[PDB]
This record gives C-alpha cells, sequence and structure tokens, in this order.
C-alpha cells in the first residue's frame, strides 16, 4: 500500500524512492550518501565508546586503554571510530571536489549549507582528537585553540574563555567531551536541511546540462548503486581497522600528558596538513590565522567567481588542467604541512600557498573567460 | 520537490528496452570494457597527469635538498 | 507508418537461453530467474553473516 | 644533537598481513621483563590474567603472580599491609612518585611500559635496534658524564645502561639466552603488551577480505542486473 | 531433465516465504562452515598459537 499518502513514508518516498534523479550521475555522486553513512558510523561507535570513556584528566588516557584491552571488542569499535573520522574527511574532500569540478556550487543554498557542514565536522573532529589526552591530542589542542588568541583586542579573553582557565586543562577536556557528543546531532539536522534544499532542484550531473528529459527513479537504480558503494566504503574502512590501525595515527598519542614538554616535531592528523602548511607559510601571527581561515572560508566565494557560460568542466579543457593543478597543489600543501619548517620546505610552502589562492581567485575565473571567447559565446 | 509527470515536455522519442531477466549483466565485460577504459584514459591524461608529475618532481627534489643541505652536509670547515 | 517501427536487435545483450526465436522462452524462465535470485539470496546470506 | 639513523628490516614472524605471534617467544619475552626490565620500567596496563590467555596457563599465571607483594586494601584499624599476589593486577611498580625513578637513574626517566606503537616510530625495530645496538662513542664527542652512547636514540646520546647479555636465563625449552635471542623475545612480547588484540584482528581481517571477496562481486552483479534495462536501452527520434 | 537453478527456483525462490526461509537456513550453515573452514586456514598458516604451546602443560 501507499508510500505516497502516509505523512511519514511520503517523506521517505520523496527522498529515496520516487525522487527523479539523473540517469547519468557518476560514482562521484556516491559520496553524499557515504557522508551519511559516515555520520551514522561515527554516531554508533562514538556512542558505545561513550559507555566506557571517562572525561577526567587523570583517567582519560586510561579509560581509552581500558576499552582497547578490557572491554569486549572495544578495540574494534575504537578503531572504526578513528578510521571512520578519516573516511569522513576523505568523503568531504571528494564531495567538495565533485561540486567544484561539476559546477554543483551553483545550487547556492545547498552549497552554503555544505560549507557549514564542513566547518561543523572539522570542529567536531578537533574536539574528538583531544579526548584521549595524548601528547598530540594535548599539543594539537594547544595549537589550534591559540589561533583564536590572534584576534585583535578580544583574542585572549576568548581563548581563556574557551579554556576555562589559563591553558588547556581539566575544564577543557570535559567541555570538549560534551561539545563533541552534541555536535554530530546538530550536524545531522543541518544535513537534513542540506538534503531539503537539494531536492528543490534535484541533482546536477557530469555534463552540467539539465537532465529533466532523462530522469530515472532513485529506486532500484541509486538504491543499489548506493549499496554497492557503501560496501566499498566499508572495505576501505576495515582494511585500516583490521590491517593498519596505526597508520594515520601518530605514535605520540600513545604517551600521556606533558603540559611541560612539547614533542620535537608535532604533526597534524592528515586532513589538516594542507591548511596547516598555509597557516605556517606566512611568518605572522594574525596573517597566518587569517590565511588559515580564508583557506577554508574561500569555498563560499567560489560561486561569485564562476565565469564560464557552461556549468560543468566536462567540456572545458583549460579549466580541467587548472583544476588538477589545484588538486596537485593541495597534495603539495599536504606533503609540506607534514614537514619541518626549514630550508627547501618553507619556500616550497609559500609558493604553493600563493598558488592555491592565485588559482581560485584569478586563474580559474580567467580560464573560464577565455574558454567562452574561444567558443564565440 | 519535483515529480515524474511534471518535469518537462518531450515529444517524439521512442525508448526500447529489455527485461533484466532477459539480458546479460556483463555482456562483453572485457572485450568492450578494456578498450573503453583505454579510450577514457587517453581522453583525460593530458589534463589530469601533468600537475601531478609536477608535484612528483618537486617532491623528490624538495626532500633531496633537505637531506643534503642540513644533515649529510657538514661540508668543509678546514684548518 | 507506426508500423515502420520495429524493435531493434538485442542479440548482443541477450542471455543465451533466449537469443533463438523459434524457441519459447518460458522454458528458460525458471533457470534465468533461478540464477539471478540465487545471487541475491547468497548476497543477503553473506550480509547476514 | 639533531642527526640520526633509522631501524633495519623487521623479519619478525608477525610482520605480514595475517601473522600470529610466536606465543612461545611472548613467554621468553615476559621473562625478560620479569627479571631485567621490571626493576626500572613500570608496565602499568598489563595484568597476570592477561597472560592466561597468551603465554601461560591458569595455574601458572597464579603462581607467577604469587612471587610478589602489593599494597592491599585497608582493614578495621585503617591499615595497609601486603599480600601474596593476586592474578588480577600486574603492576610491580618499581617506583612511587615518578620523580623517584629520576633520583635513582640520575635525571633520565625510564619511560613507558607495554612498548612500541608507543612513541616510537618503527616500533619493535627501533627498540630491538636500540637494545641490540650499543656501540663505541666516536672521536670528537664527549659525554657530559659517562651517560651512555647509542647510535639510534634521538641525539645519539643519553640515559640507559646497556642491559642485554648479562645472560639471565630461565627459558625452559632449551633456548640459549643470547644477546639477540633475548631481544627478539623482549620486543616480541612488548608487541603483545602494546597490542593484545593483534592476532584476533588479523583473523577477523582474513574473514573481511574473504567475505568482501564474496559480497563485492555479488552486489556488483545485483546492480548490473537492475541497471541492464538502462545500459542496453535504445533510442529513436521520430519527429513529424 | 530440467536444470538445477530451475528446481531451486520452483521449490524455493518463487515465494518470498520460502525465499526468506531458505536464506536464514542458509546463513545458519554458511556461518558455521565459513567460521570453521576459515579458522583452519588461519591456523594452518600460523602455528605459534596458544594451542600447540599448551600441549606442553597438562600438569599444573
Ligand atoms: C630490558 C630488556 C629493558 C628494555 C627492553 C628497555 C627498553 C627501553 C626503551 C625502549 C627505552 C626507550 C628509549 C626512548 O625513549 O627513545 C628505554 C629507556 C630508558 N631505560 Fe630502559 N629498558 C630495559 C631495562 C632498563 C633498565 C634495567 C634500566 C635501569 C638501569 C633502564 C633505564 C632506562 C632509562 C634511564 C631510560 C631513559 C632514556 C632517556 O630518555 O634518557 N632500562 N628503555
Ligand atoms: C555520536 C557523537 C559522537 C560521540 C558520542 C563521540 C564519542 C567519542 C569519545 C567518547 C571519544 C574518546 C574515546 C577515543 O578516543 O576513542 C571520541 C574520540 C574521537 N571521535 Fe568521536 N564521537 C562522536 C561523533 C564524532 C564525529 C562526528 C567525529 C568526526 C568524524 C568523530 C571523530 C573522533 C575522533 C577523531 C576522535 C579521536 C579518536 C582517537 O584517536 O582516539 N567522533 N569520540
Ligand atoms: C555532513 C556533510 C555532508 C553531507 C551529509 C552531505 C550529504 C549530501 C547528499 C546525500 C547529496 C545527494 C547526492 C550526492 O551524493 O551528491 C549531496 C549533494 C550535494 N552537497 Fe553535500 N553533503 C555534505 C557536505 C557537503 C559539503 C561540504 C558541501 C560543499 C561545501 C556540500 C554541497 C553539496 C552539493 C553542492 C551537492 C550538489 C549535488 C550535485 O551537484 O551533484 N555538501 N550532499
Ligand atoms: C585532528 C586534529 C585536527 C582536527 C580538525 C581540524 O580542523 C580543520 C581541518 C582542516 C582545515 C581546517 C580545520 C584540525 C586539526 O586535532 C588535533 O589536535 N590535531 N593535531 C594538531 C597537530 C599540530 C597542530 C595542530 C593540530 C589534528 O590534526
Amino acid at each position: 500500500n501507499i508510500r505516497k499518502s502516509h505523512p511519514l513514508m511520503k517523506i521517505v518516498n520523496n527522498a529515496f524512492i520516487d525522487l527523479p534523479a539523473p540517469s547519468n550521475i557518476s560514482s562521484w555522486w556516491n559520496f553524499g550518501s557515504l557522508l551519511g553513512i559516515c555520520l551514522i558510523l561515527q554516531i554508533l561507535t562514538g556512542l558505545f565508546l561513550a559507555m566506557h570513556y571517562t572525561s577526567d584528566t587523570t583517567t582519560a588516557f586510561s579509560s581509552v586503554t581500558h576499552i582497547c584491552r578490557d572491554v569486549n571488542y572495544g578495540w574494534i569499535i575504537r578503531y572504526m571510530h578513528a578510521n571512520g573520522a578519516s573516511m569522513f574527511f576523505i568523503c568531504l574532500y571528494m564531495h567538495v571536489g565533485r561540486g567544484l569540478y561539476y559546477g554543483s556550487y551553483t545550487f547556492l543554498e545547498t552549497w552554503n549549507i555544505g560549507v557549514i557542514l564542513l566547518l561543523t565536522v572539522m570542529a567536531t573532529a578537533f574536539m574528538g582528537y583531544v579526548l584521549p589526552w595524548g601528547q598530540m591530542s594535548f599539543w594539537g589542542a594547544t595549537v589550534i585553540t591559540n589561533l583564536l588568541s590572534a584576534i585583535p583586542y578580544i583574542g585572549t579573553n576568548l581563548v581563556e574563555w574557551i579554556w576555562g582557565g589559563f591553558s588547556v586543562d581539566k575544564a577543557t577536556l570535559t567541555r570538549f567531551f560534551a561539545f563533541h557528543f552534541i555536535l554530530p546531532f546538530i550536524i545531522m539536522a543541518i544535513a537534513m536541511v542540506h538534503l531539503l534544499f537539494l531536492h528543490e532542484t534535484g541533482s546536477n550531473n557530469p555534463t552540467g546540462i539539465s537532465s529533466d528529459v532523462d530522469k530515472i527513479p532513485f529506486h532500484p537504480y541509486y538504491t543499489i548503486k548506493d549499496i554497492l558503494g557503501a560496501l566499498l566504503l566499508i572495505l576501505a574502512l576495515m582494511l585500516l581497522v583490521l590491517f593498519a590501525p596505526d597508520l594515520l595515527g601518530d605514535p605520540d598519542n600513545y604517551t600521556p600528558a606533558n603540559p611541560l614538554n612539547t614533542p620535537p616535531h608535532i604533526k597534524p592528523e592528515w586532513y589538516f596538513l594542507f591548511a596547516y602548511a598555509i597557516l605556517r607559510s606566512i611568518p605572522n601571527k594574525l596573517g597566518g590565522v587569517l590565511a588559515l581561515a580564508f583557506s577554508i572560508l574561500i569555498l563560499a566565494l567560489i560561486p561569485l567567481l564562476h565565469t564560464s557560460k557552461q556549468r560543468s568542466m566536462m567540456f572545458r579543457p583549460l579549466s580541467q588542467c587548472l583544476f588538477w593543478a589545484l588538486v596537485a597543489d593541495l597534495l603539495t600543501l599536504t606533503w609540506i604541512g607534514g614537514q619541518p619548517v626549514e630550508h627547501p620546505y618553507i619556500t616550497i610552502g609559500q609558493l604553493a600557498s600563493v598558488l592555491y589562492f592565485l588559482l581560485i581567485l584569478v586563474l580559474m575565473p580567467t580560464a573560464g573567460t577565455i574558454e567562452n571567447k574561444l567558443l564565440k559565446w | 520537490g519535483r515529480q515524474f509527470g511534471h518535469l518537462t515536455r518531450v515529444r517524439h522519442v521512442i525508448t526500447y528496452s529489455l527485461s533484466p531477466f532477459e539480458q546479460r549483466a556483463f555482456p562483453h565485460y572485457f572485450s568492450k570494457g578494456i578498450p573503453n577504459v583505454l579510450r577514457r584514459t587517453r581522453a583525460c591524461i593530458l589534463r589530469v597527469a601533468p600537475p601531478f608529475v609536477a608535484f612528483y618532481l618537486v617532491y623528490t627534489w624538495g626532500t633531496q635538498e633537505f637531506e643534503k643541505s642540513k644533515r649529510k652536509n657538514p661540508a668543509a670547515y678546514e684548518n | 507508418s507506426h508500423t515502420d517501427i520495429k524493435v531493434p536487435d538485442f542479440s548482443d545483450y541477450r542471455r543465451p537461453e533466449v537469443l533463438d526465436s523459434t524457441k519459447s522462452s518460458k522454458e528458460s524462465s525458471e533457470a534465468r530467474k533461478g540464477f539471478s535470485y540465487l545471487v541475491t539470496a547468497t548476497t543477503t546470506v553473506g550480509v547476514a553473516y | 644533537s639533531d642527526l640520526e639513523l633509522h631501524p633495519p628490516s623487521y623479519p619478525w614472524s608477525h610482520r605480514g598481513l595475517l601473522s600470529s605471534l610466536d606465543h612461545t617467544s611472548i613467554r621468553r619475552g615476559f621473562q625478560v621483563y620479569k627479571q631485567v626490565c621490571s626493576s626500572c620500567h613500570s608496565m602499568d596496563y598489563v595484568a597476570y590474567r592477561h597472560l592466561v590467555g597468551v603465554c601461560y596457563t591458569e595455574d601458572e599465571a597464579k603462581a607467577l603472580a604469587e612471587e610478589v607483594e602489593v599494597q592491599d586494601g585497608p582493614n578495621e584499624d585503617g591499615e595497609m599491609f601486603m599480600r601474596p599476589g593476586k592474578l588480577s593486577d600486574y603492576f610491580p611498580k618499581p617506583y612511587p612518585n615518578p620523580e623517584a625513578a629520576r633520583a635513582a637513574n640520575n635525571g633520565a626517566l625510564p619511560p613507558d611500559l607495554s612498548y612500541i606503537v608507543r612513541a616510537r616510530h618503527g616500533g619493535e625495530d627501533y627498540v630491538f635496534s636500540l637494545l641490540t645496538g650499543y656501540c663505541e662513542p666516536p672521536t670528537g664527542v664527549s659525554l657530559r658524564e659517562g651517560l651512555y652512547f647509542n647510535p639510534y636514540f634521538p641525539g645519539q646520546a643519553i640515559g640507559m645502561a646497556p642491559p642485554i647479555y648479562n645472560e639471565v636465563l630461565e627459558f625452559d625449552d632449551g633456548t640459549p639466552a643470547t644477546m639477540s635471542q633475548v631481544a627478539k623475545d623482549v620486543c616480541t612480547f612488548l608487541r603483545w603488551a602494546a597490542e593484545p588484540e593483534h592476532d584476533h584482528r588479523k583473523r577477523m581481517g582474513l574473514k573481511m577480505l574473504l567475505m568482501m571477496g564474496l559480497l563485492l562481486p555479488l552486489v556488483y552483479a545485483m546492480k548490473r542486473h537492475k541497471w541492464s534495462v538502462l545500459k542496453s536501452r535504445k533510442l529513436a527520434y521520430r519527429p513529424p | 531433465a530440467p536444470t538445477l537453478t530451475a528446481r531451486l527456483y520452483s521449490l524455493l525462490f518463487r515465494r518470498t516465504s520460502t525465499f526468506a526461509l531458505t536464506i536464514v537456513v542458509g546463513a545458519l550453515f554458511f556461518e558455521r562452515a565459513f567460521d570453521q573452514g576459515a579458522d583452519a586456514i588461519y591456523e594452518h598458516i600460523n602455528e605459534g598459537k596458544l594451542w600447540k604451546h599448551i600441549k606442553h602443560k597438562y600438569e599444573n
């Protein structure tokens, strides 16, 4: 009987069963549902870890080990959480890249909501990482938190405020546990709002050309395409959990607390590398953090810089080359962000930083304009 | 949202199709697929590949300089 | 004139049990569904696992 | 000062994808922690029961636990005595407030416990090569006090006296307690102390690839079946 | 002489009742046979277990 009339299943039907979708959406389109799976994944394992973790300075590092050694299967649950956080970023990255390449950002509202979803998960992962009170957890917590101190005039009252003291201590570990528990529920609401705005127009596709003449039902097609792709997300997640639990995980969080001693070479998680390089590039306190913020906050300027008469980059050889130069540049930032602030590296790191911004703020838009002229448009 | 029946106007196109239980799910998987991937590869290498070798070259050089410059170094201090 | 239509040839997409006119397809009906359903059964059995 | 070298190449018998531990070597390795390392290094997270599963036996585990004295809970007078040795809380803790380890050893703090994975890149190897690779301090550089020199370590210089080849033994078997053999065993054991789940994980891990190798092709085939209809559909435009 | 997959279809897949009954009964055995057959694979390649190691101590 009917899916269409019931006030509840009607939502389901309109979102996952009868929703008209482009016959041609690619694998690149699988990431949104994978981001949903990621969020649920983080939520379940996250929760079971909360049934055993304790938020006090003393027993924090210890309770986590209690989980990995004592609590039945805590190790598998703990690793799925950690590796799930990485996958979540892997997915954010692909998802945001897919939107750039294919012009999807032209759906203003849904793209703007996405940026919010990006910042929310970054906020979430940060608080998360601090939780086990390891060396990197602590020093990473110290670095990132201090960014706020750069803000003129009110900078220090703010860090101390967010600290609940004179430095990252007791009060901060507890509040971070709290905010880290509620954030993913708030994320979940923003994501439903994301999905609402998207349905208003439906999905874009590889060609950037309207698909209203060739829509297919989300259900049999994307239902199975999404299943298959979930299993791929799962294989990749398990491989990590079950063969390489410590691979992305820094060895220093396996050593408790040292507010007195900063490790020789503190290294961000992975997904912060490129942004870490940008912040570091410029030898200035204020300007570094400003460059850092702008490095992410730039996504919301992207739509103003669309210059081409076409939506997607599928028929745009110039933009394509510049897009990959962007990716290749990010990969350079990543490499550099994980390296000591020295000779070859600072200069490479400064040139990659101007390139990132140079290509988004100027190169891409100029390619679009010459592609238009080349076509006589 | 939008519903089938209210999307857009289409006139004059016929679509012929088969039942899944009547066709193969992998017909010429290799016979036609391999050629196809070679072809999509050719079509995109020139745009995708170059920026990455550019990073690759800077990656090996960059680390090379790093090692030779600092550590390996202590070059001449002769007396 | 709508009689100038004709459904195009699907020979190179068809399962071999069909492919031949003269032969009814009811005869391979059970086997062809058998195979495709077995695949799902097995899948769900695996996922069950 | 800031220069340094990295560990050799790992042939452990627990290096590959699927690869158990040589539980016999985990035994020998505990014996090394028992007689030598224990007197300086705290192993705060392992317990006598943890071994029951791995290297010993129910009865054996009790017996080895009984060879020490912990500070048991208070009774009616508000006391604090000592007790035979449980089976439920390793913890031979060589030093009270950590600063006592500093006092004894002189500056240097004998770190962690259930080692490797721990803050040491190249985990087991780094340790193996640290213990097994003590060497003569080359010309040009002195040592503020006869500290102790080690080619690996950060800064090539500092801390721990070379404690391997003082051929302590109690390997039953009939195993020669040599420099290396005692190290291979200690690292092996330390591997298990840091990662007890190691063997179950790779057995699961096996199952994950085996299952994935069944499901992947199958789910893929399910999707192609349903997408058949679109993939082979044919179009024709017939305008007036 | 019909075929196998046909028999399977007639007797068990046609109805979602049997179709479902067959897979739940299929999982019960697959799990048991996969765990066993897979454990033995894990063991045969290792052999520095707590198993073989035991043998040495029925005593105390
Ligand atoms: C017993 C066999 C034994 C082992 C094994 C062991 C290991 C070990 C490691 C892996 C280190 C880490 C080096 C690093 O942090 O990078 C370390 C450090 C110290 N040790 Fe040790 N140790 C064993 C035994 C002993 C014994 C019996 C003593 C006391 C005489 C001792 C001492 C120390 C000290 C001091 C350090 C700190 C080094 C420093 O940072 O200065 N160890 N040990
Ligand atoms: C359901 C909401 C969540 C809860 C209740 C939750 C609970 C926890 C708890 C208790 C810890 C500390 C234990 C441990 O470190 O293993 C933790 C750590 C962490 N979580 Fe979450 N979390 C939630 C959502 C998230 C989200 C959205 C992310 C981002 C994908 C995330 C990524 C992390 C990370 C990176 C850590 C540090 C992991 C580590 O290396 O130990 N979790 N979480
Ligand atoms: C919690 C994080 C996110 C979730 C849960 C999420 C979920 C989804 C889902 C389910 C889709 C449907 C189809 C698809 O897979 O593409 C989608 C499409 C889209 N999302 Fe997200 N996404 C998230 C982060 C982002 C981010 C970071 C952005 C951009 C900053 C973004 C902007 C878009 C856009 C523009 C589309 C358009 C679809 C297209 O053009 O193909 N979303 N998202
Ligand atoms: C995991 C991690 C983290 C998490 C989320 C972040 O959020 C962003 C990610 C990308 C871009 C901007 C913010 C940043 C760092 O949290 C944390 O303590 N660190 N560690 C760290 C190390 C050195 C400097 C700064 C931080 C992270 O990597």
